[PDB]
């Protein structure tokens, strides 16, 4: 009875599903919001109002976040949340800046804690997490935004932290980013560099031998934020290019098919600030070796609205499952607009 | 490091590394009050007593923004600043001070 | 352990049971209110404030449907939910008017989308479903208001859609069909016509052959809104007859004994406006032939309340069924007054 | 698995327990509260605002009736409710004054009506209902306040009304009757004569025979408001006396031990006004025959508050019961003070 | 499927884990408040605001709005934990020299008890700690200034089967905090009012139903207000100056294989009640040891105000996490909660 890859239902484009906007009617002041569904329900999870106030909490999606709605759950700045196959687990991170301190807190009864590395700033995903065969995997960092932030996955099962793995490659720059299982055999990631690169390094994971590698994506779509024109840096693919300057977390998602992956994406339609969403398509290939385009299918969100941080995440069905994908919008209180894949045809 | 030189009627504000495209650039003279400020996707803001006087002009290839007075008047004389404030908390990196004109 | 028709509850005359009125006392503003009965539950569904931000709700029957109480279920503006057996279906529309779609929501997955076909408005009742063996049947149509509106119905099973059925006969214009479980093997409906005819074109659907004709009622009360004085319309009795403008959703629901099947009818008092609502009874015959007139059996709603679109629906007992009929009542936030089949006498 | 008599749990003098007072702390407007209690749980029931708005409410025992809390059942100015053993049952009466109509709610689907014999008022207890063995026994009149107004007992089944029963004797007038549970073998009752008596009738039920005897109480103490003095009636037990106009319901429960039962009684402790509330009890004895006077076992609430409508009933334990009483009190929103048998010594 | 001891996880040193804080947001007015953790559930108990103060109870994380508490029984003291199937409370309320105690079992009341100094009468204001279905507690009663004697009751299926009276040093005993030491033994810490400025402590034997009370031997006095450490000379029993005054403490036991440690806390002021701080002994005998006790950590700086606390532990599958927490005030009261998780250095 435990959490298992699936086959993902039939379809072809996403279509609108639900929003959630306490702005519109006591609501909370809520960010970076991230959802983990369960084998029977969906939390909407998000931080209150760094300072002492900052909480984790959750309410059952398609609920507002109410104050009598909202159970607390740790007192914590970056927060992850999903579900072995039993219970809920959640991670947490606190203290002060230089000597933070990660926490879990699985069931009812808080179990472990770790300490920090570089001795900068410890952070983990601001998402969801991914667990496979009771085996939960999360991905923190320690270090400098402006500097070096080597980035580390962790294997927790019931609450106990069990391996660490480290990466190998280019490891010089990675934090903020979703994940999602391509495979029952390799797990992917989809990162954000800051100082470095205008791309996203991409990670692979295998849960059989517990070994990652960081390589920069290779296609002409730089899906950052600030990014330079499309096509415009030469030479391989590891090169940084110029405007590597400043970051943010985008959208990534699967859809397993019986012989083929596809994988979604998306970014912000403008070049340099954060004015609307779009989402970008490829089918099957090789991240780290293919340099062709991403298919455009679709406009998410108009030019007169705010995409910020996006996530990507999946919702259990009775036989199969469905990848979703979901942006906050802000104004300091966030919504949320969430989207499925459903039927076929054209996105509208 | 990332520093923020003046050097201006034709006016330079010259930095290095790569905070041209990410951090809100201003002009403040000397209370503390605005002057211009430009963004990065090409959208002007400047303050009310300051309409259609000043004009700004950026580059990116080279890192150094532009600024020009026409009709200069008495009441102008200040030193200005140029600065590299950051607009998003999510970016880690503060705002440099110039040493201005 | 699925839903089946079975035999309707002993009795004689629709008594008063329940009303729910916001008004009086934070209440959302609610519109198109209907519900449908699960084996254990009933839910008041409604449409909170045809934008954008419609969004469906629903609230568990007898509770006043508050910020905190309401679950946000989509976003649409025409919405439909019924019980399989299992859980709950959910169907509403949503997008451009012109080139709107149909939405699924099961379970808490969701599954399918229907397009436009004639791309000028899509709709659905605005009420409850009728699910046999699973297989829950629906109705949508695309077109003109004011001119043809083809009609057509659905086939889900599990959230999927399955099977399209064709109508055939007069099907100019047919839309808001209240429909009810006549038999095991037929189900009908009563509908609206907007600009042709001031009757309530009548629906036969068969499960096993899933066939449809559409006829008009042939009887002399003209259930619509506005009519004419009654019996005013001569010749053959598919005539359509003058004042054929305008319309209103009408209630109907059935009444299911051992050997004889009877109907009752609603409509508006008022000839012209919609104001006040009666209830008028058959016992048998055939709708399609006979043009005799509906017995009066009660005043529904007194000359100084108005009377909006009414629906018809079953509260599902232990070992039968009550046939209950509910109205609107408005003043812009709706009410919900709600009569059952209680005991015998005469209605108060 | 019904609701079957049993014992009580020892004790010797009630202790105060509970009080729910919704004035301090949006909070409804109720009048005739009153509770029954399940296998597993109580029920606060009420009446919120003989008009045609008046609906019957109920919030679990413990919590304050806000807006949110309380579920709506029914539409109605007298209630009663109880628990047959599986589920829960509901007695209501609406309609216009002489002709008015009582209407029940079983499970979720409404089931049955009765009408009115004497065509001028029909109520029932206006607190709770006694079922043993799948059959509730209800008490329901119809008559004048200043006239004759004759009770019947109501004996329904899982929903379904089954047969009504004629009391023999002295039936003049018999309204707002406490009852419990004396034994398996009878049941008794505690009634109020408005215009004739300034004592209380006491009428025996018999669940085999189906039969009702209604007398009066021999006792000095005479329980009504207003009273005369103590043994101011000479002559037989069934000499009505003076000052026989105006009447309160009165609080009476039983206690069930091996060989003996005893009876609690309450009165208002002012001889005209509604002020003030006591507690007298007698140790076995024949009501009809003995003019022993009863037992003053102390005070209830103190002469500085209004000591209203009061009730009697039980709450299920896991291997006996407790008899608890309770009081209403007013100032017009309406708080309950609830006190149960509760240890030994003296009341406090 | 009842109660029993179980061990504790594993861990080294206490870290923060929540906080409630309904000043900061139709927030009720809370006052005493403790935990007591059922097999699935944690309950935050409180008391709201002379013959109205009602006990209440919302679960553990959420804030105690109007709606989301519900009301118990009217009393002034509370006390509740779970034998093994339902839930258990208790109470005390009437006039202050004949006060009367009351009880609320599964959702039927049971049971009373009366007073016999006939003073005044109280019990731990926390939790309670019940094993094999026999709920273990405490009453005193008499003056503050006075004798106020102690007694454990053994109360069974919501019903008071047997009493307790301690032997020894008995003059002065109230709002004790208690805890399973072992399977034969539970302990108690405790606090003197009048006569010694250290904790009494309570050892009772589950087995034999007899209790001894003695004094801390340690140097370490962890009453407020206290004189300096290591002042009283002589041996353990000697109360010393300034015995006037009094708190209560937080304390919290730590169930290994071979080994018992113990946790403290007290004031970091020495004489009002300002700022929170942990300390730490591991085995030894109290009674005779006056080894001080082991400095590990500082709970509230000296700049927020640290009121009464309590101890308690919060069911996990396998094993039990000790648990310590801290109440603050402003009257509103805000609970802070620590655990024990990881190892290294508490922050
Ligand atoms: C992965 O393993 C699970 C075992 O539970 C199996 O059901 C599934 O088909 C496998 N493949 C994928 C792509 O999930
Ligand atoms: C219809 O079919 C069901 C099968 O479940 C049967 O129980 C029922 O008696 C049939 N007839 C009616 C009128 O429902
Ligand atoms: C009445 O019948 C029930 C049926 O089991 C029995 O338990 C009880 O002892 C009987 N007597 C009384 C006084 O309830
Ligand atoms: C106490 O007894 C229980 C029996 O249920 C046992 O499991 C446990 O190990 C014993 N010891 C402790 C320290 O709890």
């Amino acid at each position: 009875e435990w959490t298992y890859p699936r086959l993902s239902c039939p379809g072809s484009t996403f279509q609108k599903a639900l929003l959630i906007s306490p702005h519109r009617f006591a609501p909370l002041i809520i960010r970076e919001p991230f959802v983990a569904c369960g084998p029977n329900e969906c939390k909407h999870f998000a931080l209150t109002h760094r300072n002492k106030l900052r909480h984790l909490i959750s309410v059952k999606l398609g609920k507002i976040p109410t104050v009598e709605n909202s159970i607390f759950h740790m007192a914590a700045w970056s927060g992850s949340a999903c579900h072995d196959g039993k219970e809920w687990t959640y991670i947490g991170v606190d203290g002060p800046d230089n000597n933070a301190l990660l926490k879990v807190k699985y069931g009812e009864a808080y179990t472990d804690t770790y300490h920090s590395y570089a001795n900068n700033i410890l952070r983990t995903q601001e998402s969801a997490c991914n667990c496979i065969g009771g085996n939960c995997y999360l991905m923190i960092t320690d270090g400098s935004a402006s500097g070096v932030s080597e980035c580390r996955f962790l294997k927790i099962r019931e609450g106990r932290i069990i391996k660490e793995i480290f990466p190998t490659g280019r490891v010089k720059h990675t934090e903020e980013c979703t994940c999602g299982f391509a495979s029952n055999k390799t797990i992917e990631c989809a990162c954000r560099d800051n100082r470095y690169t205008a791309k996203r390094p991409f990670v692979k994971l295998n849960v059989e031998t517990d070994t990652a590698e960081i390589r920069l994506m290779c296609t002409d779509t730089y899906l950052d934020t600030p990014r330079p024109n499309d096509g415009s840096i030469t030479g391989p693919c590891e090169s940084d290019g110029d405007k590597g300057s400043g970051g943010i977390k985008g959208g990534f998602v699967h859809q397993r098919m019986k012989s083929k992956i596809g994988r979604w994406y998306s970014r912000t339609m403008s070049k340099t600030e954060r004015m609307g969403m779009g989402l970008y398509v490829k089918y099957g290939g090789d991240p780290w070796a293919d340099s062709d385009a991403l298919t455009f299918s679709g406009v998410m969100v108009s030019m007169k609205e705010p995409g910020w941080y996006s996530f990507g995440f999946e919702i259990k069905d009775k036989k199969c499952d469905v990848p979703c994908i979901g942006i906050e919008m802000v104004h300091h209180s966030a919504a949320t607009a969430i989207y499925c894949l459903m039927g076929s045809g054209q996105l509208l | 490091d990332v520093q923020l030189v003046e050097s201006g009627l034709r006016l330079s504000c010259a930095a290095s590394g790569d905070i041209f495209s990410t951090h809100i650039m201003g002009w403040y003279r000397q209370q503390r009050e605005l002057v211009a400020t430009i963004d990065t996707d090409g959208s002007t803001n400047y303050a009310d007593s300051v309409k259609g006087r000043f004009t700004i002009s950026r580059d990116n290839a080279k890192n150094t923004v532009y600024l020009q007075m026409n009709s200069l008047r008495p009441e102008d004389t200040a030193v200005y600043y140029c600065n590299a404030e950051s607009a998003y908390s999510d970016y880690r990196l503060p705002d440099y001070w110039g040493q201005g004109t």
